[PDB]
């Protein structure tokens, strides 16, 4: 009975998704000072942090999760905009990493703009805003479940769930991640690794028309909603690869 | 060594931070206490539609 | 520091305030993973499961009030206070699906209650059965955790079933002093097990318990029907890959009913 079995899980991993959820317009209504520019800035430094500190691949895109939701709630001058990504960095650690980042190597990184009694008076302001909703669901979560289902070897499973968490930690970085639910980013994000980077032939046991059908059925959206979150995210691949 | 390490958006007027940052964690108390009649820094009061008794 | 009790619209809820040592790198982990593991479960609610109303933090060490949903009655309460001849074998059942129920909605969200007892089961003057005091006596201890071995979720499944029996009694099925002696009248009912069903690097060897045959079931809890005694047995099998889960306790004949 694994056909209902992985639907009950994943209905209520659809179910729990919808609650962490931010609002799309907080960038005209709430914030003043914050721009849309501004947050592909914070965003593309938080993930450097990640990628020298050698996070987990969730740490990431789960303090940009925290930090569209604070956004959505609440105004943040654009000195305190950096503040404000470093605490959300502080508690996504926490939940995910064993060893997590410590609060002083978070300042460092800031250049020394923020102090660690500034963060951590932050952290308890950040997660009573959140409601303590920090067990998010997150687009890994839903990533390695859609793996399970693949009949691919491992070794095509590991290397499609490479590329997957490459492309979701570009979405991150772009308004699209903040109206997209963590089930549409994890399914765009999958199917635009089984076609590659364009560098050789796809040959998958699953077809890719196999593929599509079957994650645009559980994650409701249809194909065409399918392929146009596909195409952003080879569009941010684009534009990633473009600025260097 | 780490290109990762910069400010942002300039500098921070510190106490200000300080200053905010208790601003609003008083506003949290004071939603907190709107909902629950029970002050939750001072853990006593009623008068509201609670009952309380250890 | 202590608790209070205010009950308004299911219309009881009370308060706790708790202080977490405050050190260099803020608030603990444990303590944001155990709220937050919690407060995931109020995106469905559920009715077996208490909810969390409100969590929030103020501040050496940070003091963390959070507001519960609490139910004045527990289910020994309820047992006690069972009707004299004891309860109906239909409402035993009713109550055995919310008590099912709300054990596979912890275990679908990586929650293992390791201490189950009519003290942590409470029910509601309807009579809703309500879970709690979970990610925060030896008599329903799982095997596996009396020989102190591999824990796991089917654990809790233990727990159901000494319960299970225990409603058709009304006095505890496995009541011993010690974890050794605890095994010893588990096993004067399910038998001895074999080497192969024995865990690996375990406290007590298998030699430390004298050969035992099976008893019947029936033997102890005859107040029951047929199936409910064949399901009882999967609750309490002692090889915790082979016990019966929760959700296929909702399946079996003697819960499908109505």
């Amino acid at each position: 009975d694994a056909n209902l079995l992985n639907d009950r899980v994943l209905r209520a991993m659809l179910k729990a998704e919808e609650t962490c959820a931010p609002s799309v317009s907080y960038f005209k209504c709430v914030q003043k000072e914050v721009l849309p520019s501004m947050r592909k800035i914070v965003a593309t430094w938080m993930l450097e942090v990640c990628e020298e500190q050698k996070c987990e691949e969730e740490v990431f895109p789960l303090a940009m999760n925290y930090l569209d939701r604070f956004l959505s709630l609440e105004p943040v001058k654009k000195s305190r905009l950096q503040l404000l990504g470093a605490t959300c960095m502080f508690v996504a650690s926490k939940m995910k990493e064993t060893i997590p980042l410590t609060a002083e190597k978070l300042c460092i990184y800031t250049d020394n703009s923020i102090r660690p009694e500034e963060l951590l008076q932050m952290e308890l302001l950040l997660v009573n805003k959140l409601k303590w909703n920090l067990a998010a669901m997150t687009p890994h979560d839903f990533i390695e479940h859609f793996l399970s289902k693949m009949p691919e070897a491992e070794e095509n499973k590991q290397i499609i769930r490479k590329h997957a968490q490459t492309f979701v930690a570009l979405c991150a970085t772009d308004v699209k991640f903040i109206s997209n639910p963590p089930s549409m980013v994890a399914a765009g994000s999958v199917v635009a690794a089984v076609q590659g980077l364009n560098l050789r032939s796809p040959n998958n046991f699953l077809s890719y028309y196999r593929l599509t059908r079957f994650l645009s059925r559980v994650i409701k959206c249809d194909p065409d909603c399918l392929r146009a979150c596909q195409e952003q995210i080879e569009a941010l691949l684009e534009s990633s690869l473009r600025q260097a | 060594g780490s290109k990762a390490c910069r400010r942002l958006f300039g500098p921070v007027d510190s106490e200000q931070l300080s200053r905010d940052c208790d601003a609003l964690m008083a506003g949290c108390i004071q939603e907190a206490r709107e909902r629950w009649n029970f002050d939750f820094v001072t853990e006593t009061p009623l008068e509201g539609d609670f009952a309380w008794e250890r | 520091g202590t608790v209070y009790k205010a009950r308004d619209p299911g219309h009881f809820v009370a308060l706790k305030s708790v202080r977490v040592p405050n050190g260099e790198e803020g608030l603990p982990i444990s303590t944001v993973r155990e709220v937050a593991l919690l407060r995931r479960l109020e995106a469905f609610e559920h009715p077996n499961v208490v909810r969390l109303m409100d969590v929030c933090a103020t501040s050496r060490e940070i003091k963390v009030t959070l507001v519960f949903e609490h139910v004045d009655q527990d289910l020994r309460t309820y047992l006690d206070k069972a009707p004299p001849p004891g309860l109906p074998a239909e409402t035993i059942k009713d109550l055995m699906r919310q008590f099912l129920r709300g054990l596979d909605f912890l275990h679908a969200n990586c929650i293992v209650h390791r201490d189950l007892k009519p003290e942590n089961i409470l029910v509601t003057s309807g009579g809703t059965v309500k879970l709690a005091d979970f990610g925060l006596t030896l008599w329903y201890r799982a095997p596996e955790v009396l020989l102190q071995s591999t824990y796991a979720t089917p654990v809790d499944m233990w727990s159901v079933g000494c319960i299970f029996a225990e409603m058709f009694r009304r006095k505890p099925l496995f009541c011993g002093n010690s974890e050794a002696d605890q095994l010893g009248k588990i096993f004067d009912l399910i038998g001895l097990p074999p080497e192969d069903d024995w865990p690996r690097d375990v406290s007590l060897p298998r030699g430390a318990f004298p050969p035992r045959g099976p008893r019947p079931v029936q033997s102890v809890v005859p107040e029951m029907e047929e199936s409910g005694a064949q399901l009882l047995l999967e609750m309490l099998t002692f090889n915790p890959h082979k016990r019966i889960s929760a959700f296929r306790a909702l399946q079996h004949s003697y819960l499908h009913k109505d």
